[PDB]
């Protein structure tokens, strides 16, 4: 190109990755009652992780898609309905809860020959930036004398979830794997952090492994070139 | 490379006991060339890019001794032609005199433009073995440093992460 | 000075001497191209190993520089040469160093060899000893410059003196001086470099035993003029 | 023309034609010396034998003068050049002579070698074939120019006809053209002349049986550029 | 010579979505055309078959265009 | 069209033997019709369109010997009327004098304009026959070249090609 436009950070960070496939088999032990709750993870998927941990704070608008077909890659004429349950409303246990209830969320009545709907959440976080690990004591009492199990724990942080179930009363017969794809479009940088080199090994601490490495060792001497 | 000498990567010493060698050669500007480009920060950053066309400064900081004294001199070579045979080839080759009561006066000085290795590389001879007189230490620590210029851009982005 | 990419600091708070105060002159007779892009970077000569038991070094202009160096391939192509020569002379010792360097320039110093016996029967000195490339030699007797120059004389000519005390470099500016301006440039020998210590380096042990002596050069008028034969 | 010692006579009254009618540009991008005294001397290109079964000659610029002449040789040390081109070409016949030249220049002319048999299966050009010097060599089929182009379509390009009749000699000013202003000198070929004739030489026996024919270039823009490397 | 590691324009990547293999042959096809066209640097057209696509080489046996006209003096 | 005789196809030749003959009649300009106006670049041009109507103009420009002298002359026919039989046939029509000192006078002048083989063609005779003094050779070679005028336009675009 020749216009600076074409390479600005719209651009640069507009792209829709993967994040992951929801299983949903005909039978199965995962989740054998017809539904699904998937947590919003986005340290789940190391790219991504790699690519947010570059930054701390930061301000960004969250558009999703439910992406479904067959493992054959055809549609069938199911009734489907995608629903998300605010994290106040507790996650629902039993096919038949109260959760499922929640009238604040509007529907639409579509078939499978329609492309997939999308849906748009804002920055709802009490939090005015995200934070995946709590420095800190979440207790704000002077209570040091038990064990305090709070450190790293963070029982106010949840994003909420995502709730897709087979609509109707007649079990569902076809088989199917649903997609979704992601992308950030408004970003900002506030408190950079440097970005991470060496390997993590869980996702909800920040531990390391004994055994450090070196992230090259193509030169064998500094003489050579 | 092995895990009982990682301690020392982060500086490098200077021995007196070189008289009119050569140091190191500094590697070609190539921020996605693997090596110590890639450590970097800019190198992690030109990382997921494709081309990257600048021309580079290196910075050098004395810190010898206080009463120390010597003359050394830096040398950039253009690209395609070889490595400097000798410290008179490299010296008969665009030449920058760098005093150590003077730290920044270093400037990026372009050899020749013609009109059409692949890329060429800056390199580093003794021109003074470093003295130091009785009671005083005979070795040194040097750093080196980098920086990107305002002629530094990318064109075209892309996703690819080599690691992990 | 700051020209292009160049970037140097030295001193200018020293004493600049410049021989008679006249710069060189155009000639106007008639009895009978200046690129300076890659050869106006500033060239090290390569250190001299000033030592305790060190007599001196001597070179000859242009002699050396007709053919070792980048200036030496550029005067290939041209049969005449002329220009300016920065004299760069900077002293590096500590606080428990002592030591006096004479340095001076001397136009048409005339070289001498060893001639023994009762009967003065000399030959044509040989390749290696009229010039012997950049490796140079050492002075065996210095009193008299192994050329039956005493030391004494060497003041008649315009001089400096070195005093390591206050300066850290001295630079001395010399212009192009000949009596002919129109003369040849591979056969006569326009001037050399003496460098001859008075004080010998004395050093306690346990410092540095060599102090690294830098020589740099730049040329201040470059003019190859000529004709292609 | 009469800069300083050069005193020649050529005829201003001709066709004198340029590509496009427009002069070289200089790039004002970031993406990264001229003697003119002992270069500025016409040089004439030795002569070819011109002659009936004379088949024509072909030049790769400026690869045939990377080292061969006095441009090759300050070439060597300039890792990038660029220069306009004087063609010159003239026609020195009697009243008993006949013959028509066509010549042109074509930017970007690839070379094509032998390819035979039923399967495609070629190897790389060598050293000789690549470039074969000052020798030269002699199209076998130019009615494809022993590069599988007809001379039907040599017309596309900027072309001049030459007729003996009226001229005594060419003189053709093409540009420095090129798509990309910061380009290898080494690597890239720029163009190539090619001289094809199209009415062959004829005379009657008695005559000389082969014309001289003269080519002369000059630097219309020396520039050398670029860094040492 | 000859080689460029750095002209490819990429390429396009067409799979089966799903985990389940497809059941059906399918047969894809592509319509391409020019739009916005300029001239910068003039060829001649080419008038001599091709033999391969990735070299200019040619047949060591040239053929002629056409040979209709049998003689000048017919039209 | 054997390739042992491929090499002359570029220039054709002119002969002092024919007297008061005719040495060609140039085809009809039909630039999408086989034979040599496909080999031109106008002819591929319109190879890959379906109607084409205009005048055209043959250029001639003299190559003989520099003593050479004579008159040679060009004639037009009208489209539908056959080849004229003989040079009096051609010269009852419309004629063009042509002299050998000036190049470029040939201009296209129309036959007549009607109120309404399918076209005409034009063609060259043997005026007089080229001559020579002695020690001067007897043959020589002619260059034809032809051009596009304003008036020539396609109105229709369709993808048609012959070949390959």
């Amino acid at each position: 190109s020749h216009s600076t436009a074409e390479t600005t950070l719209d651009s640069f960070f507009s792209r829709a990755g993967l994040v992951g496939e929801i299983d949903l088999p005909l039978e199965g032990t995962t989740n054998p009652n017809g539904y699904a709750n998937w947590d919003i993870d986005i340290t789940g998927y190391a790219q991504m992780r790699r690519k947010v941990e570059l930054f701390t704070y930061m301000r960004f608008d969250a558009e999703f898609t439910f992406v479904a077909c067959t493992p054959t890659g055809q549609v069938v004429p199911q009734l489907l309905q995608y629903m998300f349950v605010p994290p106040g409303a507790p996650e629902p246990d039993s096919r038949e809860s109260l959760a499922w209830q929640t009238a604040t969320n509007p529907s639409v009545f579509v078939k499978l020959s329609d492309p997939p709907a999308q849906v748009s959440v804002p920055f709802m976080s009490p939090a005015s930036a995200y934070q995946w690990f709590y420095d800190g004591y979440p207790t704000f009492g002077e209570h040091k004398q038990e064990k305090d199990l709070e450190y790293g724990a963070c029982p106010n942080n949840m994003m909420g979830t995502f709730s897709v179930r087979t609509v109707g009363t007649s079990k569902s017969k076809y088989p199917l794997v649903i997609r979704i794809y992601m992308r950030m479009k408004h970003v900002r940088a506030w408190i950079p952090r440097p970005m991470r080199n060496q390997n993590y090994l869980f996702k909800a601490n920040p531990n390391y492994a004994g055994n450090f490495i070196k992230p090259t060792g193509a030169s064998r001497t500094a003489i050579t070139t | 490379t092995n895990a009982t000498s990682l301690m020392e990567r982060l500086r490098f010493p200077v021995s007196a006991q070189a008289g009119k060698g050569e140091l190191c050669a500094v590697f070609r500007a190539d921020p996605g060339r693997s090596g110590p480009w890639q450590s970097t920060l800019l190198g992690q950053l030109c990382g997921y890019y494709t081309q990257w066309s600048g021309s580079l400064e290196v910075t050098f900081m004395f810190t010898g001794s206080f009463m120390a004294t010597g003359k050394m001199l830096i040398a950039y070579t253009p690209p395609g032609g070889p490595l400097p045979k000798d410290r008179a080839t490299a010296m008969l080759g665009t030449h920058v005199i760098w005093d150590f009561g003077l730290q920044s006066s270093v400037t990026l000085v372009i050899p020749w433009i013609s009109n059409t290795y692949t890329t060429g590389l800056v390199s580093i001879w003794y021109q003074t073995n470093y003295v130091v007189p009785i009671g005083a230490p005979n070795t040194a620590y040097i750093i080196a440093l980098a920086a990107a210029q305002k002629n530094f851009t990318m064109q075209l982005c892309k996703d690819a992460s080599d690691i992990l | 000075l700051t020209i292009g990419n160049s970037t140097i600091t030295t001193q200018e708070a020293a004493n600049i001497i410049v021989g008679y105060g006249e710069w060189p002159s155009y000639c106007s007779d008639s009895d009978a191209t200046r690129p300076d892009v890659s050869v106006n970077r500033f060239y090290t000569l390569d250190t001299k190993l000033w030592e305790k038991s060190s007599k001196g070094w001597y070179w000859k202009f242009p002699d050396v520089l007709t053919e070792t160096g980048v200036f030496g391939q550029n005067a290939q192509f041209h049969y005449l040469y002329r220009s300016g020569f920065c004299i760069h002379v900077q002293c590096n010792a500590s606080k428990f160093h002592q030591g006096a360097l004479l340095v001076a320039v001397l136009p048409e110093y005339v070289i001498g060899t060893v001639a023994g016996g009762t009967g003065t029967e000399d030959s044509h000195p040989p390749y290696k000893q009229t010039q012997p490339g950049a490796d140079g030699f050492e002075l065996q007797h210095p009193y008299v410059l192994d050329a039956g120059i005493p030391i004494s004389q060497l003041t008649v000519c315009p001089h400096q003196w070195i005093n390591l005390r206050t300066n850290n470099c001295a630079t001395i500016i010399v212009p192009y001086i000949n009596a002919l301006p129109f003369d040849s440039a591979l056969n006569h020998c326009n001037f050399g470099l003496l460098v001859v210590p008075i004080s010998p380096l004395d050093y306690d042990q346990g410092a540095t035993p060599v102090i690294p002596i830098t020589i740099t050069l730049a040329p201040m008028c470059s003019e190859f003029a000529g004709l292609r034969q």
